[PDB]
């Protein structure tokens, strides 16, 4: 019930 | 470090410091950066903080922290899992060590490559974009301030 | 070989002490050691990384485990030796220990001029280390004057699960000190050293 009800965004930081 | 924003915009930002990836309705996301040697402009992660602000009737609020040489499989009170014991709407996994909020259709990869932190985040289109007008500072929605480039 | 201990029970009683009890079935009812046996109590919580149990032999059927951290859940297992006889760790309990006011200042206190309007400021930061309880608020205060004293500083709350924050209306080309201190349910944490930012001047085109 709690669960989300749908596309998807991604973020990302890495190293160098 | 090198940022790949929610709008796939890549970018290389110093933002050395303590900055805001995430702020918004549901989530917090706050990362420590340092010049890999003083005095360059060239930095690196070596703190993530994550705050999962409390969603009634799914979960308490949940502080993820994860350092340089400390990657734990648990919330800074000890919890592997948000609100009760049958709750698991929020929990961790050590693999990366993974973040799965169900409630808010996220998750959150923290790994160490080297002497340094990386981050990836899986978040809902709507839910990324749900944010009020003073949260303007955000480097997953509109990268980084033109003079940190 | 010799039957673990069981009904093994985490009572808490303050921020860094729990009151651990356990039932052994082999012991006469209720509850009488009439020979050399002795208990091992093992502990330890998910925070840092990789912690090892800490171990402590008790005498009788209770053990108070002390130098706790505050609001943090530990694990907790019971078994009994008579010289060569042992047992095998109990089922596990677990008990999460009361709050405590944070003992650590907030982090990483950072300063930066917002992009496009240099008479505002952004305040970042990173949790207390010691937070010892759900961060319920912070306080920024911030100052022209760096010797003034602490009640003559600009005082601005914010809500504890948030990390960045906006002070508008500022002077250019002017230095401001910042402190920042953590709040939870049981009070006020330690305030961070003062952080010096000069805010920008203007470049004439
Ligand atoms: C418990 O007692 C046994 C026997 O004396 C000993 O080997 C063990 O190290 C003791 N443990 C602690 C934590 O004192």
């Amino acid at each position: 019930p709690c669960n989300y009800h749908p596309s998807y965004l991604f973020c990302g930081l890495f190293g160098d | 470090p090198h940022l790949r924003t929610f709008k796939d915009n890549f970018q290389t930002c110093k933002v050395e410091g303590a900055w805001p990836l995430i702020d918004n309705n549901y989530l917090s996301v706050q990362v420590t950066n340092v010049p890999v040697v003083p005095g360059s402009s060239a930095t690196a992660t070596n703190k993530i903080t994550i705050i999962f602000k409390a969603h009634h009737g799914c979960t308490d609020q949940k502080v993820y922290q994860a350092v340089t040489d400390d990657l734990p499989a648990a919330f800074v009170d000890g919890t592997t899992s948000g609100g009760d014991s049958d709750a698991k709407s929020l929990r961790i996994v050590e693999r990366y060590v993974e973040m799965h909020a169900r409630y808010i259709g996220t998750t959150v990869f923290v790994r160490q490559v080297g002497r340094y932190l990386t981050l990836a985040i899986r978040m809902p289109e709507d839910l990324a974009m749900s944010y009020e007008e003073s949260q303007d500072l955000q480097l997953c929605v509109n990268g980084c301030p033109l003079s940190e480039r | 070989p010799m039957m673990p201990p069981v009904g093994v029970q985490a009572s808490i009683l303050s921020h860094d002490t729990i009151r651990i009890t356990w039932a052994d079935n082999s012991l006469p009812k209720h509850q009488k050691i009439t020979d050399s046996r002795y208990y091992t109590v093992r502990w330890k919580t998910n925070i840092p990384a990789n912690t090892k149990y800490k171990n402590a032999n008790a005498t009788t059927l209770s053990y108070l485990v002390t130098g706790l951290k505050p609001n943090t859940l530990y694990e907790f297992s019971v078994m009994v030796t008579k010289g060569r006889r042992s047992s095998t760790w109990s089922m596990t309990a677990h008990g999460a220990t009361f709050e405590l006011v944070p003992t650590s200042p907030p982090k990483d206190v950072t300063v930066v001029s917002k992009e496009g309007k240099p008479r505002t400021i952004i305040v970042n930061w990173q949790p207390p280390s010691e937070a010892n309880g759900k961060i319920t608020g912070y306080i920024i205060y911030y100052s022209t004057d760096v010797n003034a004293e602490i009640h003559d500083w600009v005082i601005e709350p914010v809500v504890g699960n948030r990390l960045t924050h906006q002070i508008q209306e500022l002077t250019l080309d002017t230095p401001y000190y910042f402190k920042i201190q953590a709040r939870n349910s049981k009070g006020m944490g330690p305030m961070s050293e003062a952080v010096q930012f000069r805010t920008p001047k203007a470049d004439s085109s």
